[PDB]
């Protein structure tokens, strides 16, 4: 769990995301494709190309997970576990692919949100996401 | 590096709007206040208690000006990272025995600063191609470790 | 926090140690120095040399903090707390040495327990120790 | 790797009581275990649903003796394991995708299956050698990568 002052600054920039989360994970994803090419094999049948149908909607499907992650930092066990069984149990998601997809939204939070991107930010969001994704590759038995 | 021609042009043309003073000090100050344990090794470079410090430290800045001028060779030495690094390789290997996982860390630093500074110009693409050069110059200063 | 099955195995392997944590965290440890020659540089002013009387010491605080911890799997933040502010705040470990003396570990006790060292023993010792190393890296400001 | 003649004999000396099969089988099961997302390349060996299925799966055996056999190319190649390893490398990069951390875990599994079947003959020393191999493999089976 995170500490007060984190998850102050995880609120607080999660606000200046606005309407921008689907968006933001998108391009999290995009920018994960691309830059780290052995990821591209999880989503198989998954158009990959920029302004995909598929990426858009997958992209809208992490940022609210997110955004509900930022609604519970003091559960994120709970409120993560069915999401925790699918990428373990279901999908093996290596776990340093969740690295690479937090390495990809910060670069992504960046692009956007530079005069809020600042460095204690950034250490509280790395922190979140840390914590996202522990809870994320969780169920492995 | 497996960067193409064309790659290689496009990372050359971004270096070439890199403030090495101002993206330097702002990728070493973040690389100390986001994995606070890299501190350990710079205890002489006095106050590093908190990130306004951190970041206003006028070592942090003169030193990361340095790092982001060597990452400048490495960018214009990219089919000889491994000579370009060497002397750096033996000091922060043989010499402060920095694991290399953290070469890793401050390449992906500087990613997210040159993000931060370009904005919808730093492209999933171009990002892309500059992943394969941190990784490039990170392998090439842990040869020692080889 | 471990699966209920993760620790009984743990708590389980952990009898099969005996009267031998100490000397086994002092095997670990220099495996350890040796293996990985970076972690040499925290330990300045010891003799990292074989049968070591500071070694074997060290070796002793490491197996009663591991055996502290097996006694309270419910509860490894609260166990471990001041041992996390030591070794982050004071030490300024890196993250990647828990995985290193972790790995050292497991190696000393397959070492000195083979028929006890299980493939599903091994799995809740790793999960053990990685949980151990997440709340020891847990007080990073 | 930074292998000494002295050490490089203590490893070989090693290898040749290695018994590849019953070595190999255990290591690549023990994979499977111990880091469960390593099952997502096996979905063809069938039964990886507990720890005794796996370690008594045909396939697994079968296929962790082949791995070993690969490992030992490598100990008797010690000064050109990336050509001992380049067609391995394609195969694992650019055919399988898989993540080069998952090389680092498997070398290391290796590690502790050598500790748990030599005992107390498997020295800090030999450890430390050993480790400077699959630090190595891994690097070779990487290259594809770099
Ligand atoms: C911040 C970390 C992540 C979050 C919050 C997240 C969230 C999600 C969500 C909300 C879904 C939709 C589940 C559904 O269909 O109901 C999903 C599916 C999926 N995720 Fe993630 N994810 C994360 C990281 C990753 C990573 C690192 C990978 C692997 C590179 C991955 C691979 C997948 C795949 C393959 C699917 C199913 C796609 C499909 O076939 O429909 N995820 N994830
Ligand atoms: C990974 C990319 C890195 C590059 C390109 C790089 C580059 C450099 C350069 C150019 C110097 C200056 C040598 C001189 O002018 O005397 C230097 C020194 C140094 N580096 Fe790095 N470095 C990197 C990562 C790191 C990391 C991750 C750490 C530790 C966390 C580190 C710790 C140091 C220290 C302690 C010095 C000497 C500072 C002093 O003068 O006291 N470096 N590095
Ligand atoms: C399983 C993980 C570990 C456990 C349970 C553990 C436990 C301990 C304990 C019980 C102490 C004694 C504290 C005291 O003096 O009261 C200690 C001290 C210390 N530890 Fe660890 N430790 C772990 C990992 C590490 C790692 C990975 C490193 C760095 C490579 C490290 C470096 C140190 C150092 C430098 C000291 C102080 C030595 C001295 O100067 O007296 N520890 N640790
Ligand atoms: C790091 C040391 C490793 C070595 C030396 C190694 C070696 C080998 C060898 C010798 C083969 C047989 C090629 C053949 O006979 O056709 C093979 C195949 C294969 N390896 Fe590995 N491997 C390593 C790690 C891994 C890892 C970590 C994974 C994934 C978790 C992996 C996944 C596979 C797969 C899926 C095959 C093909 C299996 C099939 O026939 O369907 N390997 N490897
Ligand atoms: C066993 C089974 C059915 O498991 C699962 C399959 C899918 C999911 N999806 C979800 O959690 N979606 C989801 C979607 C959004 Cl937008 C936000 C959040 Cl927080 C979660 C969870 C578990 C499987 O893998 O087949
Ligand atoms: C371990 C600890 C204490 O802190 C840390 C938190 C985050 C990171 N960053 C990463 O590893 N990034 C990272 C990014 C990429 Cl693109 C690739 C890889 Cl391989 C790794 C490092 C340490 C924690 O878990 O909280
Ligand atoms: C700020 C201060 C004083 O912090 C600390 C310094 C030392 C410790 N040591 C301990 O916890 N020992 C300890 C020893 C054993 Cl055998 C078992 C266990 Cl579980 C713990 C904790 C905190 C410092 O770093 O100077
Ligand atoms: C991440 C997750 C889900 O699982 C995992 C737990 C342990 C490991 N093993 C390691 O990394 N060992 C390891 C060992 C050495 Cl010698 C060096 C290095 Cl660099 C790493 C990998 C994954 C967890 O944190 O629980």
């Amino acid at each position: 769990v995170l500490s007060a002052a984190d998850k102050t600054n995880v609120k607080a920039a999660w606000s200046k995301v606005g309407g921008h989360a689907g968006e933001y994970g998108a391009e999290a994803l995009e920018r994960m494709f691309l830059g780290f090419p052995t990821t591209k094999t999880y989503f198989p049948h998954f158009d990959l190309s920029h302004g995909s149908a598929q990426v858009k909607a997958h992209g809208k499907k992490v940022g609210d997970a997110l955004t509900l992650a930022v609604g519970h930092l003091d559960d994120l066990p709970g409120a993560l576990s069915n999401l925790s069984d699918l990428h373990a149990h279901k999908l093996r998601v290596d776990p340093v692919n969740f690295k690479l997809l937090s390495h990809c939204l910060l670069s992504t939070l960046a692009v956007h949100l530079p005069n809020d991107f600042t460095p204690a930010v950034h250490a509280s969001l790395d922190k979140f996401l840390s914590s996202v994704s522990t809870v994320l590759t969780s169920k492995y038995r | 590096v497996q960067l193409s021609g064309e790659e290689k042009a496009a990372v050359l043309a971004l270096w070439d709007k890199v403030n090495e003073e101002e993206v330097g000090g702002e990728a070493l100050g973040r690389l100390l206040v986001v994995y606070p344990w890299t501190q350990r090794f710079f205890d002489s470079f006095g106050d590093l208690s908190n990130p306004g410090a951190v970041m206003g430290n006028p070592k942090v800045k003169a030193h990361g000006k340095k790092v982001l001028h060597s990452f400048g060779e490495g960018v214009h030495h990219l089919d000889n990272l491994k000579g370009t690094f060497a002397a750096l390789s033996e000091l922060h290997c043989d010499k402060l025995h920095v694991d290399p996982e953290n070469f890793r860390l401050l390449g992906n630093v500087l990613v997210v600063v040159l993000a931060r500074h370009f904005g919808k110009d730093f492209t999933p693409e171009l990002q892309a191609s500059y992943q394969k050069v941190v990784a490039g110059v990170a392998n090439a200063l842990a040869h020692k470790y080889h």
